[PDB]
RNA sequence: GCGGGGUUGAGCAGCCUGGUAGCUCGUCGGGCUCAUAACCCGAAGAUCGUCGGUUCAAAUCCGGCCCCCGCAACCA
RNA sequence: AAAUG
RNA sequence: UACCCGCAGAAGAAGCACCGGCUAACUCCGUGCCAGCAGCCGCGGUAAUACGGAGGGUGCAAGCGUUAAUCGGAAUUACUG
């Protein structure tokens, strides 16, 4: 179990807010297999 | 510097005398060594069966 | 007799539940030792050692006990229950009854001592409930956590209120404050704290991708406002001197300046503002006032400070529950009770979570 | 010590010789838009700091108390 | 006339 | 000592890396943007030949991989060019 060494620097009011406004929590949107950003130029087995 | 711990798991913590060797993460902005698995207070993956020499663990003898 | 049965059939699974939580064996292993060491005439010689043996010993030994009486209780009216059935005797099938009333009674009590142990477990809370880094998705999910929390609390009886919210331009909200009302609302509540991770297709994207958004919910206890009391005399030190410069044979003479000093700390307040020493004396405790005020803020600051590192240190496990609702599981990381019934749980079935995350004590 | 103030959530009016709660923003409900902003329509919202007094009647007049803002707090 | 995603 | 002769008995003697493309070698299970991998490009968000294990295979072999270092590929300082 190692610390994760977050970018808010000396946290203050609320450790759990300042997290959430972190990339450790940032949104992850997935790419599109079909769709909008669906194109691949190479398969991954391409 | 500062360098990367493959593997899965490790026992290293602050005072931890280790080697690190060269190779820079990718992904990682800054990082460009690794340590070396089973060299110094590293120690070796556990229950690593293949690529073993790359994370320092001995053969399994049966 | 068929609730009864059904009764009796649910109070073993409680029971084996509360074992698994306490951790049963290692407590009354413990309460083994420490009984030993007790009966040992040589640990008395030690004062604070043995009254401390002692402390630890007796809780550990109602726990045990408390265990051993759910057992044997729940057996006893399992054999009376034939009795009431076949037998057809009325009186005792009521005493199997009210036994088991009892026994089931005495058994929320040591679940809710488990669960309730905290000092500020008893008062009432405010939920804060702030939207995570996505944008509109995250907004929206942050909308429904809070809907869902509400949903919760009027279920348990609490009295909800809405004190702050910010809305989100497009749709759902920004952030919400809630103050929640009730008999034991924070020890319920105080578990859920922590960030909530929704992964589901996002109706705002154009795309149609799958998102995974967070937002925090965070339950703190209203605590009681302390007043701020007043500094004694005795506490402080009060030179009085002549000023700086000024101008006449007076002003050389008079000393109205005022040097209050605090023992305890080490602060001092000087005034010289005013001719009249009283009333440069009366500037200068005000001062003082302001100054001891300032620093139990600071102290108060500092400590906060030291916590939020403290839970900053646990990182990536602030996240507490995972609302899948693409492939529909809902999980509770740190407890790990699943349920597939997503939208329900959405509505505000968090007892199943909330219960077991008691029991843990996490 | 001498003045000025506290009025919908914000900033301002009225108090000017007691009896009429107005302006701009904001809030709420509709619309327009793929949606949001802007824009359009329609609503709501005030024990007038507090406590007493004078009155038929008080935001308004008088006093007390709490808070703010100026000023003045000197000749050695 | 017409800002943004 | 090299070297030669005799003795016994398969006897005392095989690992290391790799298998998405570049690049020779593919499947099942576990995990589910995590854990991890990675030289580049990238893989992993529940059917992963890319992670980890297994079976099968490929390449080297008393070595085999990794790191460092130099030239090469780089006509990417071009005298040749
Ligand atoms: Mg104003
Ligand atoms: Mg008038
Ligand atoms: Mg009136
Ligand atoms: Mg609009
Ligand atoms: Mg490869
Ligand atoms: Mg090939
Ligand atoms: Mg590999
Ligand atoms: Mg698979
Ligand atoms: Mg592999
Ligand atoms: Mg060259």
């Amino acid at each position: 179990m190692s610390r994760y060494q977050h970018t808010k620097g000396q946290i203050k009011d609320n450790a759990i807010e300042a997290l959430l406004h972190d990339p450790l929590f940032r949104q992850r949107v997935e790419k599109n297999k079909k769709g909008k950003g669906s194109y691949m130029r190479k398969g991954k087995h391409g | 510097v500062t360098s990367y711990i493959g593997g899965e798991g490790h026992n290293l913590q602050e005072h931890s005398v280790i080697l690190i060797r060269g190779g820079r993460v990718k992904d990682l902005p800054g990082v460009r060594y690794h340590t070396v698995r089973g060299a110094l207070d590293c120690s070796g993956v556990k229950d690593r069966k293949q690529a073993r020499s790359k994370y320092g663990v001995k053969r399994p003898k049966a | 007799i068929n609730p009864v049965n059904n009764r009796i059939q649910d109070l073993t699974e409680r029971s084996d539940v509360l074992r698994g939580y306490l951790d049963y064996d290692a407590k009354k292993e413990r309460l083994e030792e420490v009984n030993a060491e007790l009966e040992q005439p040589d640990v008395w010689n030690e004062p604070e050692r043995a009254q401390a043996l002692g402390k630890e010993r007796s809780s550990l030994e109602a726990v045990v006990d408390t265990l051993d009486q759910m057992k044997q209780g729940l057996e006893d009216v399992s054999g009376l229950l034939e009795l009431a059935v076949e037998a057809d005797d009325e009186e005792t099938f009521n005493e199997a009854v009210a036994e088991l009333d009892a026994l089931e009674e005495k058994l929320a009590q040591l679940e809710f001592r488990r669960m309730f142990s905290g000092e500020y477990d008893s008062a009432d809370c405010y939920l804060d409930i702030q939207a995570g880094s996505g944008g509109t998705e995250a907004q929206d999910w942050a909308s429904m956590l809070e809907r869902m929390y509400l949903r919760w609390a009027e279920s348990r009886g609490f009295k909800t209120e809405i004190i702050e919210e910010s809305e989100g331009e497009v749709a759902g909200i920004k952030s919400v404050t809630i103050k929640i009302s009730g008999d034991y609302a924070y020890g319920w509540l105080r578990t859920e704290t922590g960030v909530h991770r929704l992964v589901r297709k996002s109706p705002f994207d154009s795309g149609g991708r799958r998102h995974t958004s967070f937002s925090s919910a965070f339950v703190y206890p209203e605590v009681d406002d302390d007043i701020d009391i007043e500094i004694n005399p005795a506490d402080l030190r009060i030179d009085v001197y002549r000023t700086s410069g000024a101008g006449g044979q007076h002003v050389n003479r008079t000393e109205s300046a005022v040097r209050i000093t605090h023992i305890p700390t080490g602060i001092v307040t000087q005034c010289q503002n005013d001719r009249s020493q009283h009333k440069n004396k009366d500037q200068a405790m005000k001062q003082m006032k302001a100054k001891l005020y300032e620093l139990e803020m600071q102290k108060k600051n500092a400590e906060k400070q030291a916590m939020e590192d403290n839970k900053s240190d646990i990182g990536w496990g602030s996240q507490i529950r995972s609302y899948v609702l693409d492939d529909s599981r809902i999980k509770d990381l740190r407890t790990g009770v699943e349920t597939r019934n997503t939208q329900a749980v959405l509505d505000g079935s968090l007892d199943q979570f909330i219960e077991a995350s008691l029991k843990a004590g996490l």
